[PDB]
RNA sequence: UUAAUUGCGAUAACGAACGAGACCUUAACCUACUAAAUAGUGGUGCUAGCAUUUGCUGGUUAUCCACUUCUUAGAGGGACUAUCGGUUUCAAGCCGAUGGAAGUUUGAGGCAAUAACAGGUCUGUGAUGCCCUUAGACGUUCUGGGCCGCACGCGCGCUACACUGACGGAGCCAGCGAGUCUAACCUUGGCCGAGAGGUCUUGGUAAUCUUGUGAAACUCCGUCGUGCUGGGGAUAGAGCAUUGUAAUUAUUGCUCUUCAACGAGGAAUUCCUAGUAAGCGCAAGUCAUCAGCUUGCGUUGAUUACGUCCCUGCCCUUUGUACACAC
């Protein structure tokens, strides 16, 4: 039944991994707004950082923030099972990353351009803006604009 | 020895009469037995569209082949068991014998 | 030979076989007391026969119900029918026929379905629709 | 918990206060279909009342922090007392107004 | 094309997820004289979040001014004790 | 509805015509005697015949 | 005449037994907990991270008591649920085979369950004694 | 070692196979139906026919050919299946035989109406309660017509058609 | 020729066919009769399948 | 009057036949017969726990006996509107009430006149007449593609727009049905794995094993909090596995990530009268792999009617017609 004083320490808005994150909400579901991390990853990162999940995002310490972002940046160093990551065995180097807000867009654009340059069918479909996973384009996907 | 005759027919009348004559024959032969255990009827159902083509209202029909299975356990010498098998045969009713 | 009777309670698919004996006044279903069927509402629904007839009528009766089939609501209704009909059968076997008559008269006055199994059997589905009567959809243009 | 009188009594009072007594039926007229005021039905009074209370509770519980149970309780309290701020009583008086108008 | 609406302002409530002392004293002194108390009642009478209302209900029941009636989840009913 | 058809009506009429003294105003005994006094290809049909025969006996017994 | 988890309610007893098991903490938790979702059908892991394994253990022990013998496939089927397959209709999906199997192994090591003939795991005598003791404790404390 | 369901279905398909084989080979021999009895190490197939001697053949040559054909086609041990030709009772009261006779007459070139009326009269005088013959197709025309020749009375609905009617 | 039928026919419509008319469509595997539906609707009575409902 | 050329009757008609009905399956009832180590019941032989007062809760086929209440099936019985009240050329019937398992011909089907349609099908058939091709063939087969392509319009649908909820944990429930032979199906259990899946054999050709198909919706506690939000999960990236000779214009599953419209829907229009609609899932079909589809099955189980001919049609009679390829 603790009561926190709405000081500058309890900030409703914070900057994290080069993007804005709201307070006033659960810590894990505020981490989820980081592009490239979902509910599973946010929950696991909070649990490994030992910050209480039920705590709100507004009330955290600087060490809590920095430790969280360190865990996001370097998952495998903190006993991540290495199948939680969204870049498994990369085409570039072969090890496992989990991306952040900017690098998810960076790597998506990089692999789209890779497919487009090697002229694969998937890349050519991506270039045309058509469906790539073999759907039926006859009837659906009309709102392409 | 506890032999067992299982009857696996489809025609319930012929199956019933063969079972009745077999049990009465064992009754007259003074054989220890249990009654004819009647397992639940097994229906083999096929649902098929009536039309050979695809035209018309989507009507179906279900053909059901009913299999009636009975079994009676007897204890008798092999000569009388063979005589039992070789008497009271009704076509369409198929009979097999096992032990235990 | 201990006095004992065997009855059942039925529903759409729920069968509750009840063994009723002269005991110390207890009710149990699948080894669990009648207070732990745990819908917290159908629990009072199965309390209904005992409460309606009075607990004095279960002074020296032990009831064991074994329940199979049908969802939770059907199972509870089968249980209540089974225990009511078991008490009625016990009173018909050993207790005064007048007492049995007033017992079942009170039962039927409160609810017909404590002694009489329901007759609402499911209607088979027919082709051309997802259910017994519902058809698919008629489209012209 | 509110209005500590009998819950069954306040429920039935809401039902009888909400039963719409004057209604309307469609009549051909000729050329343009019009509407005819018709009185009479206690079974329909009861049915329409129950449906009106339940529908208003559903609407006030839809997309709201208020739970369906409490919104139904509030609607029943409002109808039983008579307030014209409940959905069911509001629709009742609207129906009677239009029936009196087309009368 | 069109969004099937008018694109106007909504109610746009500002329920508070965290309270301060100016809320703590207010809730503690005002939760009496309440004929009916619920999580929704707390939310719409205090402009606070549902989790905060549930925490307030649990803490208030722990201390004891309101008595409970039903313990069922998804619907909590409380009445003041006079 | 319950409108019995020509087969049952005519057979009951014939049964009444040629068996008035032996059969009575009670459905149960009427049916239990009809089963043995006239062969019916159906138990339900025989029950229908017996019911209408009982109705006809009741009609005859007054006027 | 006698106490039993049969005569004790379900949720409260499983919670009490889970609390007891967690308070002791001799169950050899595998260590890959706080990762899995307990199924391929669940979309999230359990909400109480530091526990939920004692809750699964209590549920499994009581389930084994109530039945005679169950196995890993039975537990997968039991703890499975409807999975939201996107725009496809829901469907039953099993639970985590590894989680159920390892809770069985832990209960085996502590002796609550034992490998029974004809496959599966049955209740053991010490498991019977223990669970009946928790039922007796529950009814002596609450009443 | 097969399941009971598959055993019964295989027996049915077997019966359909021999029925089709006999109805296609023994057509001119008045073949009308068969029945199969099961005896340990002996399956006896009874061929009901009107030209029993012709289906038997000369000195049993044709019955031996039929038995050997069935044996080797259904992969039985030689001598397991025995074929017995039986003269069908009441040739008139057999719709299959009568349809075969009508088909034979039409193949000869007898008039459609005359052949149908002869079939109807024979069936009725053979003790039938009713006969109906439908001839459908191009009958000295270019547009198909369907003529019906009936006597007595038949039925269409219920179980009485499902047994008493031979089609 | 070793290529005239080299392609496998171990599953699907290439292997499965009707046992009275060699049709790859409308087959009925249920209970192993391998009869297409069109011919089964003709031969069901003498096979043993009859209509009751 | 009936659901009915169903009957009562009237009567230039009498006597019949088909269709309806009857009939045949399926679902309801049987503490009545036959019963049953492939189904369930009771003191115990033996052994478990609180508990030994004199109980409660479990396990064991060759360790005993007796029973079919429940399960199964065979033979039947039962209901024919039974009995009363009201009404009717005081008939056929109908309407109420009491019993009864069942009282809208008990519910649902199967079967189903005459006469037709130039409706569908020659791409089911070695079922076929005529026409066409028939050897670089329109035969057949092999390798690749296509049937899935996408500006757009339409139909059957699946998922939703939410806290009568989503998520997590806990409980316990069905019924229909299928399953391996000159070839490998349904697969328990132990072990590995987060998961999808992978390894060993006894299990089952089957009321004996999958399989009490421990299904799901659903109930008990929690987290979320009216924010396109922990609603929705489309569209995409990376990886693992499985089936297949082969998956790339992703088979499918799984893990992480991406987190779009959609804030209940205009004109219009579909289905439906009780275990029915609707919700929910399961099993079988085609199935090497693929269900968002069908055929059934069971679970939870509303509203509203007990009418009418207003719209759309149908049956009968009368009537008018310049219609008969028939408005």
């Amino acid at each position: 039944s603790l009561v926190v004083q709405e000081q500058g320490s309890f900030q409703h808005i914070l900057r994290l991994l080069n993007t804005n994150v709201d307070g006033n909400i659960k810590i894990v579901y505020a981490l989820t707004t980081i592009k490239g991390v979902g509910r599973r990853y946010s929950n696991l990162v909070c649990k490994k950082a030992d910050v209480d999940l039920h705590k709100r995002a507004g009330e955290l310490t600087q060490e809590e923030l920095e430790r969280i972002v360190q865990i996001m940046q370097n998952p495998t160093h903190y006993k991540i099972p290495a199948w939680f990551l969204n870049r498994q065995n990369d085409i570039t180097d072969g090890k496992d990353y989990h991306t952040l807000a900017n690098n998810v867009e960076s790597k998506l654009r990089d692999d789209l351009e890779r497919l487009k340059k090697i002229r694969a069918h998937r890349g050519i479909r991506h270039f045309w803006g058509l469906r790539v996973r073999g759907q039926h384009t006859k009837t659906t996907g009309r709102r392409r604009a | 020895i506890k032999i067992r005759i299982t009857l696996t027919s489809t025609k319930v009348k012929q199956l019933e009469n063969v079972s009745s004559n077999i049990v009465k024959n064992a009754e007259q032969h003074n054989l220890v037995k249990k009654g004819p255990v009647r397992l639940p009827t097994k229906v083999l159902k096929i649902s098929t569209r009536k039309t050979p083509n695809g035209e018309g209202s989507k009507t179906w029909e279900t053909y059901e082949m009913r299999i009636h299975k009975r079994y009676i356990d007897l204890e008798a010498p092999v000569q009388i068991v063979k005589r039992i098998t070789q008497i009271t045969i009704e076509p369409g009713v198929d009979v097999e014998v096992v032990v235990a | 030979a201990v006095p004992s009777v065997q009855t059942f309670g039925k529903k759409k698919s729920a069968t509750a076989v009840a063994h009723v004996k002269a005991g110390k006044g207890l009710i149990k279903v699948n080894g669990s007391p009648i207070t732990l069927v745990e819908p917290e509402i159908l629990r009072f629904k199965v309390y209904e026969p005992l409460l309606l007839v009075g607990l004095d009528k279960f002074s020296n009766i032990d009831i064991r119900v074994r329940v199979t089939g049908g969802g939770h609501v059907s199972q509870v209704y089968a249980i209540r029918q089974a225990i009511a009909k078991g008490l009625v059968a016990y009173h018909q076997k050993y207790v005064d026929e007048q007492s049995k008559n007033e017992l079942k008269k009170a039962f039927t006055s409160y609810d017909r379905t404590l002694l009489i199994a329901d007759s609402r059997r499911p209607e088979p589905k027919k082709f051309g629709g997802k259910g017994a009567r519902s058809r698919f959809q008629k489209s012209y243009r | 918990v509110l209005t500590d009188q009998n819950p069954i009594q306040v429920v039935v009072d809401a039902i009888t206060n909400t039963g719409p007594r004057e209604d309307t039926t469609r009549v051909g007229g000729g050329g343009a279909a019009r509407r005819q005021a018709v009185d009479v039905s206690p079974l329909r009074r009861v049915n329409q009342a129950i449906a009106l209370l339940t529908i208003g509770a559903r609407e006030a519980a839809f997309r709201n922090i208020k739970t369906i149970a409490e919104t139904l309780a509030e609607e029943l309290i409002n109808a039983a007392k008579g307030s014209s701020t409940s959905y069911a009583i509001k629709k009742k008086d609207e129906l009677e107004r239009v029936a009196k108008s087309n009368r | 094309k069109k969004k099937w609406s008018k694109k106007s302002m909504k109610d746009r409530a500002q329920h508070a997820v965290i309270l301060d002392q100016e809320k703590y004293d207010r809730i503690l002194k005002e939760v009496p004289t309440y004929r009916y108390v619920s999580v929704s009642v707390l939310v719409d009478r205090l402009k606070i979040g549902g989790s905060l209302a549930r925490i307030a209900l649990r803490h208030l029941e722990k201390e004891g001014i309101i008595k409970p009636i039903s313990k069922h989840s998804k619907q909590a009913i409380y009445t003041r004790a006079t | 509805g319950r409108v019995r058809t020509k087969t049952v009506k005519r057979a009951s009429k014939a049964l009444i015509e040629r068996y008035y003294p032996k059969l009575t105003l009670d459905f149960q005994t009427n049916k239990r005697l009809c089963d043995e006094i006239a062969t019916i290809q159906s138990k339900r049909l025989r029950n229908k015949i017996a019911g209408y025969t009982t109705h006809l006996m009741k009609r005859i017994q007054k006027g | 005449p006698g106490v039993s988890v049969r005569d004790v309610a379900a949720q409260d007893f499983i919670n009490a037994y889970a609390s007891f098991l967690q308070r002791q903490g001799k169950l050899e938790v595998p260590g890959y907990v706080d990762i899995v979702k307990t199924s391929s059908g669940n979309e999230m892991p359990p909400q109480d991270a530091e526990g939920w394994f004692y809750k699964r253990a209590a549920s499994v022990a009581r389930h084994i008591y109530m039945r005679k013998q169950v196995g890993v496939g039975k537990l997968n089927k039991l703890y499975g649920g409807a999975k939201s397959r996107g725009v496809r209709p829901y469907k039953h999906i099993d639970a985590s085979g590894s989680i159920n199997r390892k809770v069985l192994q832990a209960l085996e090591k502590i002796g609550i369950v034992e490998i029974s003939p004809k496959g599966g795991r049955r209740i053991s005598e010490n498991g019977q004694r223990d669970l009946d003791r928790i039922a007796a404790q529950t009814l002596e404390e609450d009443e | 070692l097969i399941s009971k369901k598959r055993k019964l279905v295989a027996d049915g398909v077997f019966y359909a196979e021999l029925n089709e084989f006999f109805t296609r080979e023994l057509a001119e021999e008045g073949y009308s139906g068969v029945e199969v009895r099961v005896t340990p190490t002996k399956t006896e197939v009874i061929i009901r026919a009107t030209r029993t001697q012709d289906v038997l053949g000369e000195n049993g040559r044709r019955i031996n050919e039929l038995t050997l054909l069935v044996q080797k086609r259904f992969k039985y041990a030689p001598g397991t299946i025995v074929l017995y030709a039986e003269r069908v009772q009441d040739r008139g009261l057999s719709a299959v035989a009568q349809a075969e006779s009508m088909k034979f007459k039409l193949l000869n070139g007898l008039a459609i109406r005359r052949a149908a009326y002869g079939v109807v009269r024979y069936v009725m005088e053979s003790g039938a309660k009713g006969c109906e013959v439908v001839v459908s197709g191009k009958l000295r025309a270019a547009r198909a017509k369907a003529m019906k020749f009936a006597d007595g009375f038949l039925i269409h609905s219920g179980q009485p058609v499902n047994d008493f009617i031979d089609t | 020729e070793n290529v005239w039928f080299s392609h496998p026919r171990r599953y699907g419509k290439g292997s499965r066919q009707c046992r009275v008319c060699s049709s790859h469509t409308g087959l009925i595997r249920k209970y192993g009769l391998n009869i297409c539906r069109q011919c089964f609707r003709e031969k069901a009575n003498d096979i043993g399948f009859n209509k009751f409902r």
